[PDB]
C-alpha cells in the first residue's frame, strides 16, 4: 500500500480536539485529499492540498501538506457526534484527467459524548405483543464504562450506543441484552464492569 | 558564433504493454549527455557534461527528469485508450534552446508524432502546429489542464536552459574550440556516363567542422565540383569527399585542394598523377569485388 | 515509413595491411528499431560497436557503426541492414574507390 | 450528484449480477471501485468516455460496459464469494462519488431468513425515575446481514433520540453462516409515551432474494420485504 494512515481508529472525548495522519510513497505526488465517509455512505470530499508546502482550513477542519516529507495531517477543533466517520486519505499523482487516485484504508473516529450527570441503570423492558419476552436496558451510565461481551452462547449483549435527544440537549449511552433462557436484567452484564451506584429495580 | 543545445528524445510504443524512451544530448555537433532505456540514470559522455551546476543541483534536476519519463510513458499509453480503444506508435522530442551573443537565447520544445512534427510548447501551454491532424485537439487539452507541468515546462524553458548551456559553454570551451588537421587522399571510380571518370578527394579526420574543397586547374575552381555529405567518425571527427567528373584523358592537371582552420594558411594540395599519388594508390589496389554498379 | 541509407567508408586512408577503423553510417531510416551488422567474408565481426541513435532535423533516424579492421586486397567488408520497410536485409559492401 | 442501483443485492454463487451507475454531471471518464476492511478503494474497472472500457488494478471475475456518457456498469458473469463487498462508482472531469452498494454473494441461498421484529416497551421503574421512556426494537434470526432500522412515530420518520447498533451480532458465533441480531433505540418524554394517541412503530426493510430467484423450499419464500411491529401510548 502507498497511502498509509494512522491511527487505525481514534476514541476522543466530544469538545476535544482530533488529529489524524497521513504517510505516502505515491511518486509523483500532485495533490492529496481528504474524504469523510458515513456509515453507510459514500465518501464527500473535505479539502484538497496542492502546494509543497500547504495549509487548508475549513470550518472545524484544519489541514496540512509537506511533499518533501510525503506527510498530511488532518485536525478537528472542537469535535461535535457527527464527526463520528472514517477519514480517508486520498493522493493523486497527475494534475489531469489521466490520473490515478491513490486511496489509504482510513482511520475510524469515535466521538464518545460527554455525559454530564450519569444516572447509570439496568431496567427490563416487555414486549409489546407477548408477556413473556423481555429484554435488559443499560442505560445513562458514563464514557468511563465499556460494555464487555458474552461468555455465555444463550446470552446477546450489543454494543454501546449514543443518542441525542435534540431538543431536551441530552445525550445518554445504551447497551441492550436479552436470553432465550434463570436469566435476570440484574446479573446480565456480569461480564462487564458496573458502577457503584447501578440502579437494579426490583420485577 | 551561434551554438545550439539540444535534448532529443526517442520513445517507442508497440503495443499496450511494450514500450522504450532513448534520449540523447548535443552542445552544438558534441554529443554531452546519453540517456539509455535501461538506465535509471541519466549519463555524462564528457568530462565536463555538469556544466557549472553543482551535485545537488544536478540530483533534483535528473531526479525531475526519472519523475518525468516514467510519467511520460504511462501519459501516452492512457491517451491511446483515450483515442484508439493504432499501433504502433512513434514519438519523438526536441527540446533545447539556441544561444546568441550577448545573453539572449530561444528555447523550443517541439513533437513529433509518426515522423510529423504536430505539437510545440509555446509560452504557457501546447500548441497544435498548422496543418495537424484535429484529432489532437483532445489530448491537447487534457494536457493543457496540468499546471503543474506547465510550470516546469516554462521553468526549464525560461529560465534552465540558458542557464545550463551557459555553463555547459564555459566548461566545454577547450574542446569546442579544439582543432584536428584533416588527412586527404585520391581515388577514381567510372561515372554512370560512357566514357566518363568520377574523382574522389577523400578529406577525412578534420575538426571542427566548417571545410573548404575544391579541384582546381591553377587558379581556376572546376565550377562541377561536387561536395557530397559530412559523414561523422567514431572519434568525433568529420569526413567529407569532394567528386569531379571527367573525360578519359583530362585527369592531368588537376588538383584538389583543401581550405582548414586547423592548417593555418598552408593548404593540403593533391595533384593527379604525381609521385605521391602514384604511391599511395598503389598501397590501396584490390580485386574490386563487389564493387558499386556501374550504368 | 522510410528506406534505411547506408554509406561504408574508412576512418584513414586505405592502406594494404595497415591497422584502420571501417564505418558504417545508417541514415534517413524510420521507425528505430534497427538490427545492424558489419561482415568481413560474409561471417559477422564480433567487435562492433555502435553509436547513440539519434535523429536529424526531417526526424529521421541515424546511427553509425564501426570497427577495427585491416584491408587487403582480397579481404571482403560489408554492412548489412534489418529493417521492416525492407523485406529482405541491405547488404552494402565497402568500396574504398567511392 | 451520482446514482447507484442497486443499493443493495444478494446474489448466488454462479448467477449474473450487474450494477448500474447513472450521472448527470457531463464527466468523460467513469470509475468502478470496491471497499474491503484493511484496504482502501481499489479499482476495478474504469471508462473515459461512450464506448471506452479499461482493466483497473483489479479486474478479474468483473466486466464493464459504457454504452453512453451517462451509463457506466460493472457487470458479474460467475459470481464468487469473494466478491461480496461494498461498490462504489465516480465520475471526474477532481472525482464524485456514489452512494455505494452493498453486494453479498452465497453459496446457497437455502440459509436466506427475513427477520422477526418484536418492539419492548418501557419500564415504569425508568419513566419514575428518569420522566423519561426507552423503547428497544429487537431485529432476529435475519441472514444475510442487509438491514435498514428505522422509527416511525404517528406516520412520520423521527430521528431524534434514536440510536440503531452500527453492527449486528452473530446469534451464533461459531458459525460460518449464523444468523444476526439488530437492536435500535427510540427514547421520549414520559408523557409523551404517556399519551394512548401516540402510535410507535419499528420499520425493519430487509434486503434478500428476487422476483426471478428459483425456491423450492416447504417455508415462505425469503423475498425483499417489509417487517414491522408497533407499540400504543399507555396512561395506566
Ligand atoms: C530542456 C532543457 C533542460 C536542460 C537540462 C539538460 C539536461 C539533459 C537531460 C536529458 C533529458 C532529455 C529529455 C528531453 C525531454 C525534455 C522534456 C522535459 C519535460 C519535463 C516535464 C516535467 C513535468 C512532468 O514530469 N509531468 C508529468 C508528471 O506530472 C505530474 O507530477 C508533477 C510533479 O513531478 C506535477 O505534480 C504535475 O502536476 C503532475 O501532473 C506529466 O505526466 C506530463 O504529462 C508528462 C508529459 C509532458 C511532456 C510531453
Ligand atoms: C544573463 O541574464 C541573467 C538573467 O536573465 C543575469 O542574471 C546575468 O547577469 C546575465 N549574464 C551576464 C554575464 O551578465
Ligand atoms: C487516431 C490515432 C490515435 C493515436 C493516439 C496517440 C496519442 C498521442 C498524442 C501525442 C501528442 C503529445
Amino acid at each position: 500500500t502507498q497511502v498509509e494512515q494512522s491511527p487505525q481508529s481514534l476514541v476522543v472525548r466530544q469538545g476535544e480536539n482530533s488529529v489524524l495522519q497521513c504517510n505516502y510513497s505515491v511518486t509523483p505526488d500532485n495533490h492529496l485529499r481528504w474524504f469523510k465517509q458515513d456509515t453507510g455512505k459514500g465518501l464527500v470530499s473535505l479539502t484538497v492540498l496542492v502546494d509543497q508546502k500547504d495549509k487548508t482550513s475549513n470550518g472545524r477542519y484544519s489541514a496540512t501538506l509537506d511533499k518533501d516529507a510525503k506527510h498530511s495531517t488532518l485536525h478537528i477543533t472542537a469535535t461535535l457526534l457527527d464527526d463520528t466517520a472514517t477519514y480517508i486519505c486520498v493522493v493523486g499523482d497527475r494534475g489531469s484527467a489521466l490520473g490515478r487516485l491513490h486511496f489509504g484504508a482510513g482511520t475510524q473516529l469515535i466521538v464518545i459524548p460527554d455525559i454530564q450527570n450519569p444516572d447509570p441503570a439496568v431496567y427490563q423492558l416487555r414486549d409489546s405483543k407477548s408477556s413473556d419476552k423481555s429484554v435488559c436496558l443499560f442505560t445513562d451510565f458514563d464514557s468511563q464504562t465499556n460494555v464487555s461481551q458474552s461468555k455465555d452462547s444463550d446470552v446477546y449483549i450489543t454494543d454501546k450506543c449514543v443518542l441525542d435527544m435534540r431538543s431536551m440537549d441530552f445525550k445518554s449511552n445504551s447497551a441492550v441484552a436479552w436470553s432465550n433462557k434463570d436469566f435476570a436484567c440484574a446479573n446480565a452484564f456480569n461480564n462487564s464492569i458496573i458502577p457503584e451506584d447501578t440502579f437494579f429495580p426490583s420485577p | 558564433k551561434n551554438y545550439t543545445f539540444r535534448c532529443l528524445q526517442m520513445s517507442s510504443f508497440a503495443n499496450r504493454s511494450w514500450s522504450r524512451t532513448d534520449s540523447v544530448v548535443w552542445l552544438g555537433d558534441l554529443q554531452t549527455h546519453r540517456w539509455s532505456n535501461d538506465s535509471a540514470t541519466i549519463s555524462f559522455t564528457k568530462p565536463w557534461s555538469q556544466g557549472k551546476l553543482s551535485n545537488q543541483q544536478w540530483e533534483k534536476l535528473q531526479h525531475m527528469f526519472q519523475v518525468y519519463r516514467v510519467s511520460f510513458t504511462r501519459d501516452i499509453q492512457e491517451l491511446v485508450k483515450m483515442m484508439s480503444p493504432d499501433y504502433p506508435i512513434e514519438i519523438q522530442l526536441s527540446a533545447g534552446c539556441e544561444m546568441y551573443p550577448g545573453n539572449a537565447s530561444e528555447s523550443f520544445l517541439h513533437v513529433a508524432f509518426q515522423g510529423k512534427y504536430v505539437v510545440r510548447f509555446w509560452g504557457t501551454s501546447w500548441q497544435t502546429v498548422p496543418g495537424a491532424p484535429s484529432w489532437l485537439d483532445l489530448p491537447i487539452k487534457v494536457l493543457n489542464a496540468d499546471q503543474g507541468t506547465s510550470a516546469t515546462v516554462q521553468m526549464l524553458l525560461n529560465d534552465t536552459c540558458p542557464l545550463f548551456v551557459r555553463g555547459l559553454l564555459e566548461a566545454g570551451k577547450s574542446d569546442l574550440e579544439k582543432q584536428e588537421k584533416p588527412v586527404a587522399w585520391l581515388s577514381s571510380v567510372p561515372s554512370s556516363a560512357h566514357g566518363h571518370r568520377q574523382l574522389v578527394c577523400h578529406v577525412s579526420g578534420f575538426y571542427p567542422k566548417p571545410v573548404w574543397v575544391m579541384w582546381m586547374r591553377g587558379d581556376q575552381e572546376q565550377q562541377g565540383t561536387h561536395r557530397g555529405d559530412f559523414l561523422p567518425n567514431a572519434d568525433e571527427t568529420w569526413y567529407l569527399q569532394a567528386t569531379l567528373d571527367v573525360e578519359a584523358g583530362e585527369e592531368a592537371g588537376l588538383a584538389c585542394r583543401v581550405k582548414h582552420s586547423s592548417l593555418g594558411g598552408q593548404d593540403i594540395i593533391l595533384y593527379w598523377g604525381s609521385l605521391h599519388h602514384i604511391l599511395d594508390a598503389q598501397k590501396m589496389v584490390w580485386n574490386h569485388r563487389h564493387h558499386h554498379h556501374h550504368h | 515509413q522510410k528506406t534505411p541509407q547506408i554509406q561504408v567508408y574508412s576512418r584513414h586512408p586505405p592502406e594494404n595491411g595497415k591497422p584502420n577503423i571501417l564505418n558504417c553510417y545508417v541514415t534517413q531510416f524510420h521507425p528505430p528499431h534497427i538490427e545492424i551488422q558489419m561482415l568481413k567474408n560474409g561471417k559477422k565481426i564480433p567487435k562492433v560497436e555502435m553509436s547513440d541513435m539519434s535523429f536529424s532535423k526531417d526526424w529521421s533516424f541515424y546511427i553509425l557503426a564501426h570497427t577495427e579492421f585491416t584491408p587487403t586486397e582480397t579481404d571482403t567488408y560489408a554492412c548489412r541492414v534489418k529493417h521492416a520497410s525492407m523485406a529482405e536485409p541491405k547488404t552494402v559492401y565497402w568500396d574504398r574507390d567511392m | 450528484a451520482v446514482t447507484q442501483s442497486p443499493r443493495n443485492k444478494v446474489a448466488v454463487t454462479g448467477g449474473k449480477v450487474t450494477l448500474s451507475c447513472n450521472q448527470t454531471n457531463n464527466h468523460n471518464n467513469m470509475y468502478w471501485y470496491r471497499q474491503d476492511t484493511g484496504h482502501g478503494l481499489r479499482l476495478i474497472h474504469y471508462s473515459y468516455g461512450a464506448g471506452s472500457t479499461e482493466k483497473g488494478d483489479i479486474p478479474d471475475g468483473y466486466k464493464a460496459s459504457r454504452p453512453s456518457q451517462e451509463n457506466f456498469s460493472l457487470i458479474l458473469e460467475l459470481a464468487t464469494p469473494s466478491q461480496t463487498s461494498v461498490y462504489f462508482c465516480a465520475s471526474g472531469d477532481e472525482q464524485f462519488f456514489g452512494p455505494g452498494t452493498r453486494l453479498t454473494v452465497l453459496e446457497d441461498l437455502k440459509n436466506v431468513f427475513p427477520p422477526e421484529v418484536a418492539v419492548f416497551e418501557p419500564s415504569e421503574a425508568e419513566i419514575s425515575h428518569t420522566q423519561k421512556a426507552t423503547l428497544v426494537c429487537l431485529a432476529t434470526g435475519f441472514y444475510p446481514d442487509h438491514v435498514e432500522l428505522s422509527w416511525w412515530v404517528n406516520g412520520k420518520e423521527v430521528h431524534s433520540g434514536v440510536c440503531t447498533d452500527p453492527q449486528p451480532l452473530k446469534e451464533q458465533p461459531a458459525l460460518n453462516d449464523s444468523r444476526y441480531a439488530l437492536s435500535s433505540r427510540l427514547r421520549v418524554s414520559a408523557t409523551f409515551w404517556q399519551n394512548p394517541r401516540n402510535h410507535f412503530r419499528c420499520q425493519v426493510q430487509f434486503y434478500g432474494l428476487s422476483e426471478n430467484d428459483e425456491w423450492t423450499q416447504d417455508r415462505a419464500k425469503p423475498v425483499t420485504q417489509i417487517v414491522s411491529a408497533e407499540a400504543w401510548g399507555r396512561a395506566d
